[PDB]
């Protein structure tokens, strides 16, 4: 029996199967439930691999009756429920007719109904290709400074709906502008890319340059591999 | 030394 | 219709069960439908 | 000729040898070997660039990571066993670790089983080894 | 021009057609190499392990092109200039049938067991293999259809036309998904990957096309006006493999830099590349069939492993 | 491993048994109709080409 | 600085890396760095002894047993992968063999699984 099989990378899962009787279990739309893209890949591998496959899903909690207002409220608040990442819009020219847009952090996370729908779309895409979704990661995006979020959208028609479909999302945090003396003190005793370069090459000069890292890059699971990235 | 270590 | 100039749909016995259908397509059916609607300028 | 062949071949199929056996072959009391010439300025500059020498010097004070200088140790190990680099006054235990890291490319944990000394002392032993090593470069540089 | 090509002692005995060789093809497993030749149209299969010909089977008419249905040498289909399709099982000849109009080229869709006839009719004939009955006709509404190809990635069928228009069809639901517009006739058409397509022109221009954008990504023009019969793709070195009768050219997919060019003594009818090897097999208008080995392109094939020692 | 050696200019044949792998190492991995300097056969074979 | 560090660290924990993956690390940008001068005569004499040159040159003719020059490969592989010694026009497979032997210290049979070429061919590619 392999528990929490979604966490394990797929190559290890294949070896664990063997010729013997095998039991699976996985978490979907949960606090630690893995995103849609990884789960669909595993079940595709299982179905592809005299083997008799059995799929059972559990829908009822053990503590409260279904329909509890607290559970639904908490789920949307922390965006722990991943759904269809986006509606399948008409495909666009891949490197040709797509323009990046700058999402404003203040306007995204306010509790307007239009903003909330867009936030759910972004979060589901954000944790799709991630092993264990953390409620804490959302905690960094909405408030932590310099965490700039970028979205690539289809070319807008003259007529449009309320919310455009989101193709790709990029979160960029800006670093740098740290003093030389602080580096000299730190070597004797503001993120991965300034400190690690400083310690490896032992350059106090590095750190005084301004630069950012790409924290996450994601594309729609259906469109993965077409060149949006 | 080295011979003692071998022993 | 002379010399088989016109198409005919009579059963061919020798070609019957000549091959078995084997399919190896990774892309899922829902993904196939979305792509064809999106093909070219469409 | 046979010795310098053996120094290169501890990487290939002779790594399985215990460090003690390798030490016994390389050094033989019967045929004493005169000390090779001390490290020269052009030879040292070719082997070690100033950034590489700087890394050894500043790490000597730190004793923190042990992952910055792993690259230089196989270069350092060859010089000691080639009778070059003067005399480092390395002990029998210390010489075993230098051979294991430099030539057999074994991690510190594996040698801990082999040397059967505690890792904390072995780390401290290797700390003493490079200390003798780093000033001797400085003595060479100051002579220039 | 620093490739310094070799030319080939005898890798396979009797690797020689009587007068000329029209088409040479290799099985997917790589153990079988098949060739057809004039005169007395033959089907000669050469064993890679044994370095000899397994069998020869003479034919009634010259074969324009043949395609290997089976993984092994067992099942093969021949299209003739006499409107005839001959089916050969493992033992030998199995069944023969005709088509109303001449067929320029044919492609087989492994899914659905549907085999397609493109020829001198505006309609494109379809052949089902699991069921003997001929399937419904599809009208490409262009006077003459020259070439066809099916993409293994997602099953896209596109047929070339005499006017120079490429028309893409859907194997499922039998609907024309779209059109591509570009006097010169479509000489060669190949599908490589999901989104890359190539068209050859009788003027000698091989054009790179992308599915979403009508404009060509890159253009390469052969200085000689002869048409380009066959275009191939090599994934490892990102090389597009372009062949015409006078010469065959090796060039990169991006920026169109030329890798090398090979000119043989007499014209090439067909060109083939053994999978994952630098060895190149060419069909010429000569009794001998060309064998060329490119060390830089790839290593020697396994059944010819000793060439690397010989170089 | 036996060697059937012939000198055509004189036209003489001889059969020699070579049991040592070392002397036959020189002939390994060589094709037919190729010239080989057979110095490894012994001291008598200095400068001989076969 | 990282590039030289990566060569030495292959023999400690990065030997598990496939030779193809390690090659991609060393070679990037689809271009060469500022070209270093070819291997100097004085550098040659320090690197390899006159007897060592004679052994390597002699084995080129004989080509009997590669274990004689097996010690010399790790020194040779460093020169080629440091962008020194100019360019030897090596193939992708031949380049992988030098990394597997000179840097990862893998035997020829172990590389046969990794390179997927038969051990007879890999010996011949090493010969070239």
């Amino acid at each position: 029996v392999i528990d929490e099989a979604a966490a394990i990378p797929l190559p290890l899962v294949k070896s664990l199967l063997g010729p013997y009787l095998v039991f699976m279990a996985s978490t979907i739309n949960g606090y630690e439930g893995t995103g849609r893209s990884l789960s669909l890949k595993l079940i595709q591998q299982l179905r592809q691999q005299a083997r008799t496959l059995y799929e059972v899903s559990l829908q009822e909690s053990i503590r409260y009756a279904p329909g509890d207002a607290v559970e639904k409220w908490l789920n949307d608040l922390l965006c722990l429920d991943c759904l269809n990442i986006t509606r399948i819009v008409s495909g666009c020219p891949l490197p040709e007719a797509c323009e990046l847009y700058y999402v404003n952090r203040d306007t995204l996370f306010c509790y307007h109904k239009a903003s909330e729908v867009f936030l759910q779309r972004l979060m589901a895409l954000y944790v799709a290709s991630h092993y264990k979704n953390s409620p804490n990661d959302l905690q960094m995006l909405s408030d932590a400074p310099a965490h700039h979020l970028f979205c690539l959208l289809p070319p807008v028609p003259p007529t449009q709906n309320a919310l455009p479909e989101v193709l790709a999302v990029i979160q960029v945090c800006l670093e740098g502008e740290i003093s030389r003396q602080s580096i000299l003190n730190s070597l004797s005793r503001g993120d991965l890319i300034p400190w690690t370069v400083s310690e490896q090459f032992q350059d106090p000069d590095f750190g005084g340059l301004s630069g950012g890292r790409v924290v996450r890059i994601a594309v729609h699971p259906d469109y993965q591999g077409m060149g949006y990235g | 030394s080295g011979q003692k270590l071998g022993p | 219709a002379s010399k088989g100039r016109k198409l005919r749909f009579h059963v061919l016995s020798k070609l019957l069960s000549f091959m078995a259908p084997i399919d190896h397509t990774t892309m899922n059916d829902d993904a196939r439908t979305e792509l064809y609607r999106s093909l070219f300028g469409q | 000729d046979f010795r310098r062949r053996f120094l290169a071949l501890l990487s290939y199929q002779f790594s399985t040898f215990s460090p003690s056996l390798a030490l016994n072959i390389i050094q033989n009391r019967n045929m004493g070997k005169p000390a090779q010439p001390a490290l020269s300025r052009e030879e040292l500059e070719a082997l070690f660039l100033p950034y590489d020498l700087k890394r050894l010097e500043m790490y000597s004070r730190n004793m923190v990571d042990y992952h910055l200088i792993m690259d230089m140790i196989p270069a350092i190990s060859r010089i000691y066993f080639l009778n070059q680099l003067g005399d480092l006054a390395l002990s029998a235990a210390q010489s075993a670790l230098l051979l294991g890291i430099g030539l057999q490319h074994k991690s510190v944990d594996q040698l801990e089983k082999e040397i059967e000394l505690p890792s904390g002392q072995l780390m401290g032993l290797f700390n003493r080894i490079i200390r003798k090593v780093v000033k001797l470069f400085n003595e060479v540089q100051e002579k220039a | 021009n620093e490739v310094k090509i070799y030319s080939l002692i005898e890798l396979i005995q009797d690797f020689e057609m009587p007068t000329v060789c029209t088409t040479i093809k290799v099985s997917k497993d790589g153990q079988y190499i098949l060739a057809t030749g004039t005169y007395k149209p033959r089907v000669r299969c050469y064993d890679t392990y044994q370095l000899s010909l397994k069998f020869e089977r003479c034919l009634d008419s010259e074969v324009v092109t043949f395609e290997i249905l089976s993984d092994d040498y067992s099942k093969i289909v021949f299209l003739h200039n006499d409107r005839y399709i001959e089916f050969h099982s493992q033992s030998g000849f199995y069944y023969k049938t005709r088509i109303p109009k001449f067929g320029r080229d044919f492609s087989y869709h492994y899914p659905s067991c549907d085999l397609y006839f493109v020829g001198a009719s505006s309609e494109v004939y379809r052949l089902n293999l699991e069921q003997g009955r001929y399937l419904n006709p599809l009208q490409t509404d262009a006077a003459e259809n020259n070439v066809c190809d099916i993409n293994s990635v997602h099953g896209l069928f596109a047929t070339g036309t005499i006017e120079g228009r490429v028309e893409c069809w859907d194997p499922r639901t039998r609907n024309r998904v779209g059109l591509l517009d570009c006097l010169p006739t479509i000489s060669a058409l190949k599908f490589n990957g999901a989104l890359t397509m190539a068209v050859g022109t009788t003027t000698g221009q091989v054009l790179l096309y992308d599915l979403r954008s009508d404009k060509p990504l890159l253009v390469k023009d052969h200085q000689y006006g002869l048409p380009i019969k066959s275009v191939h793709f090599q994934d490892s070195l990102d090389l597009i493999l372009s062949a015409d009768s006078r010469i065959v050219k090796m060039w990169n997919k991006n920026s169109g830099k030329i890798f090398t060019s090979l000119e043989p003594e007499h014209d090439l009818n067909d060109v083939c590349l053994y999978p994952n090897s630098g060895m190149l097999l060419t069909a010429n208008e000569t009794p001998k069939m060309g064998i060329y080995y490119i060390p830089v392109l790839g290593p020697a094939p396994r059944w010819c492993s000793f060439l690397d020692n010989l170089t | 491993m036996k060697l059937n050696i012939s000198f055509p200019a004189t036209g003489c044949q001889k059969l020699i048994e070579v049991d040592d792998e070392r002397k036959l190492r020189t002939f390994y991995e060589k094709r037919m109709a190729t010239e080989v300097a057979a110095d490894a056969l012994g001291e008598e074979w200095k400068g001989y080409v076969v």
